[PDB]
């Protein structure tokens, strides 16, 4: 129990932090990855002067603060502001004292060696956690779907990745990163919806375009004769009621937004798209392992939640793969937390105890120890 | 595959129904509290309009 | 087989959520109607207690 | 001054200074802001017991039926007085579509009224319906008009300045003699 | 000559229409983009009942009419009232019959496909012009400065834009629109001038604040130590004599008004400003084309005429751009008509004849034909 209860799992994202206790089924804490700094001197009624704001209080009060994102494209870019988000996570969100809890953290696919050593330096030397561990994100997603070999298409708020994993070892030279994700996707909907003849003028109009994207957006299979369908004008249309009455209608654009993930050309991106990239990762891997990867395309991440994403991907890679092959696109329902759940499982596991980096290992080996 | 989808959505629709049922009971209860807090101020009223028409 | 069962039940849970969401919007609307019908009688009140303390 | 003219125009004379001053006491006591000012003029014509006679410094019982509300309809229609500006309710609204988007539900549910001229009965109901019908239906409108409103400003100062926490914002002669008028200016 | 003389160029703006014959050096007709509708029944002495008023007669008689602006932020918002401004342009202003003149029109940067088809529908079907053509405004401005690749900062009465153009094709995904322009700018001067202790009370006081803005306003470079200069009170001050004697003095505010274009915060705008936006457009474009755009910042529009606008912009983007770069801010003198002049050149050109959309093309292809 000492640490069976006690292991923490913190998944640091570009848009959201997911956090909680190893053992739980889902994150106890989910909140924006921002750190707000007040543009002016003054106070809220009853509070003192605050130097900084994090998560939802930074989002809610955004009009008087300069908002900053510590993690650009999955990589920690500002370490002063990240230690601020961690502090908030332990002390306010989970309300635990960190110096008696083992902490499993996550990093990104080709996270620079030096960063994995730096967050270890900050975990052990400024938070004084007993022990910690850094798992790679795609690797926890895979594992949370039971398996050990597969290829994960991972897509969240600032990055998309393909991480081919074989008997647990993520394959460095076959990993692909596509910098277009849910953030890019909300801003494109924004324009095709203002372009439908609308105005997201106040900040209460801006924010909810993102809630339109999440609730009403679709990834149609045969996106071709779906536009064609749009035109005959079926009961395909969908009206959402705004903060007030102002019933906005979205028929068609509803799927023009996730067609951006297959066609980056919709947004002036010259890069290849999700399905081709799944494939290219795969023809960059060893030959003998390619049947395995093909029957185990595990999807994780908030942006892979658009319904019919899996069917489109299913047919997208069948038709690029040699017919002798078995294609299989696994997309679980909890996928917006796969990464986290894979960490919860792993860290609560009976056999993981012997991989925890302890302060004994650290004080004796330097940050190098956990770096592997 | 049709399955993972039908089940995951059944679970989301059930989570949303329990959420909305919880919000309906709080508003309906905040309610008889409001509806009653009034009979009192509207009745304190026919009274507190009658004595100044009298004085 | 697991399927016919998961889907049929999903449909019943969705029918129940739309029923309860429809009853939450009627109570929440009957509401701002009550909550407001009052600001008017409680304000007509500080007024209709102030003029007789003055007259 | 507008009531003055619609009342001389009713066939009267506020000739001596004891006639002038009391038009203002007519405005305060008998004036109304009708909701549906449209079919209130229409009502005036059928001539109901809507009329209201005031007794002057002497006997000279003056009657004011109708004009009674034609005076506060000036606050919604500035055109009654050769003003080309927009009126109270539109202006409430325009202020609001000039603010941040996320704060507009707050402002709409908290239209607080203060000032001697917002005391005309039925001002709040007219404003209630004036902005509901300009605001997006998804919105909650709420026009707060307290009874002491001719002193809201003052009372807010009385509260604040007698408050336990305000002591640390008082500009003292120490602050001033040391920082110049700039100190309190903020 | 048939059409060498005969091509018309009509530039539709948010505040002004500029019109004339392809060939001329400047617009034959310039007038407000209003349509007045009389609030009461009655007549002027010697005239009949008029249902409507357009341009200057609507401005001059504004006290008895309800004025309406057909073009909101560069986009045509009311098509009944626009056909009225066009009618006025052909028949009264240029006094030509449209059915024997080819007409080059202009549209805005991301003008909805459907509008370009609608004004074509109205040009050919209600005015019966022989042929027409719709050019994008920034694109005519660039071309009128000789070149084909550059980025135009275009700023008039209701909109500001940045339109990066490469070998003639305006780059859709890199275009930025900032809804703060000369209209916003006259109203801000208004307040800093009443705030100087003044009153623009009658309509003859209102209108001339705009003539103060045009004649006396400046964009100072080092707007910092220009306020500082204001205080020492040099002979920086400037008094303007009103319709009557009432000599009003404007020292300082003179430049506080165009500092609004770099600091939108002066007016409760949270958007970025002109120079940052020039830049952001540029780091949204392809990499290999960014040296070109930087050496070709062409300015056009009435609001970019404030003296010292170019020097401030020069230094504003040098200091944001990588030092290996050449910055070059072209601001020609005729810039309040760049757009128009670019159309005059192009439409009088020897090679343009083969791009005119003719009634033959239209009656045979539908509005789609000119839409491209």
């Amino acid at each position: 129990d000492e640490d069976e209860t006690t292991a923490l799992v913190c998944d640091n994202g570009s848009g959201l932090v997911k956090a909680g206790f190893a053992g739980d089924d889902a994150p106890r804490a989910v909140f924006p990855s921002i750190v707000g700094r007040p543009r002016h001197q003054g106070v809220m009624v009853g509070m003192g002067q605050k130097d900084s704001y994090v998560g939802d209080e930074a989002q809610s009060k955004r009009g008087i603060l300069t908002l900053k994102y510590p993690i650009e494209h999955g990589i920690i870019t500002n370490w002063d502001d990240m230690e601020k988000i961690w502090h908030h996570t332990f002390y306010n969100e989970l309300r635990v004292a960190p110096e008696e809890h083992p902490t499993l953290l996550t990093e990104a696919p080709l996270n620079p060696k030096a960063n994995r050593e730096k967050m270890t330096q900050i975990m052990f030397e400024t938070f004084n956690v007993p022990a910690m561990y850094v798992a790679i994100q795609a690797v926890l997603s895979l594992y949370a779907s039971g398996r050990t070999t597969g290829i994960v298409l991972d897509s969240g708020d600032g990055v998309t990745h393909n991480v081919p994993i074989y008997e647990g070892y993520a394959l460095p030279h076959a990993i692909m990163r596509l910098d277009l994700a849910g953030r890019d996707l909300t801003d494109y909907l924004m324009k095709i919806l203002t372009e439908r003849g609308y105005s997201f003028v106040t900040t209460a109009e801006r924010e909810i375009v993102r809630d339109i994207k999440e609730k009403l957006c679709y990834v149609a299979l045969d996106f071709e004769n779906e536009m064609a369908t749009a035109a005959s004008s079926s009961s395909l249309e969908k009206s959402y009621e705004l903060p007030d009455g102002q019933v906005i209608t979205i028929g068609n654009e509803r799927f023009r937004c996730p067609e951006t993930l297959f066609q980056p050309s919709f947004i002036g991106m010259e890069s290849a798209g999700i399905h081709e990239t799944t494939y290219n990762s795969i023809m960059k891997c060893d030959i003998d392992i390619r049947k395995d990867l093909y029957a185990n395309n595990v999807m994780s991440g908030g942006t892979t939640m658009y319904p019919g994403i899996a069917d489109r991907m299913q047919k997208e890679i069948t038709a690029l793969a040699p017919s002798t092959m078995k294609i299989k696109i696994i997309a679980p329902p909890e996928r917006k937390y796969s990464v986290w759940i894979g960490g919860s499982i792993l860290a609560s596991l009976s056999t993981f105890q012997q991989m925890w980096i302890t302060k004994q290992e650290y004080d004796e080996a330097g940050p190098s120890i956990v770096h592997r | 595959d049709k399955l993972k989808e039908a089940e995951t959505r059944a679970e989301f629709a059930e989570r949303s129904v329990t959420k909305l049922e919880k919000s309906i009971d709080d508003l309906e209860d905040e309610l008889y509290a409001q509806k009653l807090k009034y009979k009192a101020i509207s009745e304190e009223l026919d009274h507190a309009l009658n004595d100044m028409t009298s004085i």
